[PDB]
């Protein structure tokens, strides 16, 4: 499953295993029994 | 009616082996606290 998206350069943190934040809390959450990788580059020249 | 410790001793090993087995559920083990209810009410499930 490739999820892809885009976010505030802040909270790259909140795509964790197991957390709370704002968008963590409200528009995308990750099980605490996940196993994958995040990748994640800057983006506002596109 | 005026030397049953043979009796009695055995009596008093068992309720002494019962005692501290209850008197371990008030043991940190080193946690927070010795309740469940204390971790499940200020820490996240994490």
């Amino acid at each position: 499953y490739a999820d892809s998206f885009v976010i505030r350069g802040d909270e790259v943190r909140q795509i964790a295993p197991g957390q709370t934040g704002k968008i963590a809390d409200y528009n995308y959450k990750l099980p605490d029994d996940f196993t994958g990788c995040v990748i994640a580059w800057n983006s506002n020249n596109l | 009616s005026s030397a049953l410790g043979k009796l009695q001793d055995v009596v008093n090993q068992n309720a002494q082996a019962l005692n501290t087995l209850v008197k371990q559920l008030s043991s940190n083990f080193g946690a927070i606290s010795s309740v469940l209810n204390d971790i499940l009410s200020r820490l996240d499930p994490p």
